[PDB]
């Protein structure tokens, strides 16, 4: 309950807190179906990890009272996580 | 008309940005910038009755600001600074921040100030009020690659997501 | 002070995160709480480095300027199999494809 796992398409498994994948609209209403498990089966390790991080980065800066930094993003994962990122609705 | 139709899509815009911090006072500004690096900047409502938008930028001696003008129209920098001709028009404002900032970054104008008088804005980063949305992270990070987004290998739903914002800041 | 990890093992990333003055039995205090083993059945490692259990975080080197949410640093985890610790293996994440033409 405190952490959910998610799961990419080639197997790999990420543990994050709940409270940061609720970022996610989608996976926000499947929780809030089905066990604390989402499977991805169509969104790879490389796209989902840097979703995982989005997921932190987001939660850690919603206010403005630190500066927010850069989200880096290479120009190579950009469409895949684009869409990703729209299947998510985060 | 397609006028009041313009600038109810450049407001749209300016709410897609990140960096539009609406009701902000010139002191406000001044405390948000003063610990960041120069050429920060953010962009706010003027408090001056005859402008609605005012740039707010750190530069090396402290927050600086500077207005901008919209009339019929076309948005430019605060024309009492240099004369008209030498501010370019723009019938969007990101888009006029935008070319401000790659102006910057394509090295074409650096922090020091010219010397014929010509207009001098250092931008470098903007400053967010909140972390945008994934979404649009990778919005401007494939405008950062091409401008060409009606051949990318996209749907076409995404493709449309991305010609609703296509600046590069 | 804060620092943002992922603590990594097989094809297991867990996202967490600590501060700068914890220590590294706390993070495995962390990884029982998720993974259900014991801090002696846990090796963590900074690249190849066996981390030491009194240490913190920062004296290993994780710190805010490099472990940050948008890019966490990554610790390294292996357990005890019945007498004998494991060797640390971590899956790598896939690898992109290549750029379309247009942005490259
Ligand atoms: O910045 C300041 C001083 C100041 C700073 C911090 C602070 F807390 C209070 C005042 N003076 C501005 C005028 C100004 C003031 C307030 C405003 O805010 P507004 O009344 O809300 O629109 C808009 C403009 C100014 O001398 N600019 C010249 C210039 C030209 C070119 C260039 F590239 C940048 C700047």
């Amino acid at each position: 309950m405190m952490y959910v796992k998610l799961i990419s398409s080639d197997g790999h498994e990420f543990i994050v807190k709940r409270e940061h994948a609720l970022t996610s609209g989608t996976i926000k209403a499947m929780l809030s179906q089905f066990t604390n498990e989402v499977n991805f089966r169509e969104i790879p390790s490389h796209v989902l990890s840097k979703v995982c991080m989005y997921f932190t980065y987001k939660v850690r800066y919603t206010n403005s009272s630190t500066e927010i930094p850069e989200f880096p993003i290479a120009p190579e994962i950009a469409l895949e996580l684009l869409m990703a990122a729209n299947f998510l609705d985060c | 008309s397609m006028q009041a139709a313009r600038l109810a899509k450049a407001l749209r815009e300016l709410g897609q940005t990140g960096w539009y911090w609406g009701s902000m006072t010139v002191n406000e500004a001044k405390e948000k910038l003063k610990e960041a690096p120069e050429g920060t900047f953010l962009i706010r409502d003027s408090s001056h009755s005859d402008y609605l938008l005012t740039i707010s930028v750190k530069t090396s001696a402290g927050p600086t600001n500077l207005r901008i003008e919209y009339q019929d129209g076309k948005f430019r920098l605060d024309s009492i600074i240099c004369v008209k001709s030498k501010l370019k028009q723009f019938d969007s404002v990101v888009h006029l921040i935008d070319y401000y900032v790659q102006m910057c970054k394509d090295k074409r104008t650096g922090p020091e100030a010219p010397r014929n008088g010509t207009v001098h804005l250092y931008l470098t980063k903007p400053l967010y009020t909140s972390a945008p949305s994934l979404q649009h992270l990778c919005r401007l990070t494939i405008n950062k690659c091409t401008g060409a987004i009606w051949g990318l290998p996209l749907p076409t739903r995404l493709k449309d997501y991305l010609e609703e914002y296509k600046f590069q800041v | 002070m804060d620092v943002f990890l992922m603590i990594r093992r097989h094809k297991t990333t867990i996202f967490t995160d600590a501060k700068e003055s914890s220590t590294v039995f706390e993070l495995k205090r962390i990884v029982e709480g998720i993974l259900k083993r014991p801090p002696d059945e846990q090796r963590l490692y900074k690249d190849d480095q066996l981390l030491d259990d009194g240490k913190t975080l920062g004296e290993c080197g994780f710190t805010s300027q490099t472990a940050r949410p948008q890019a966490p640093a990554t610790v390294g985890l292996a357990f005890r199999a019945d007498d004998t610790f494991e060797a640390l293996c971590i899956e790598p994440f896939s690898s992109p494809p290549e750029l379309p033409d247009v942005m490259k």
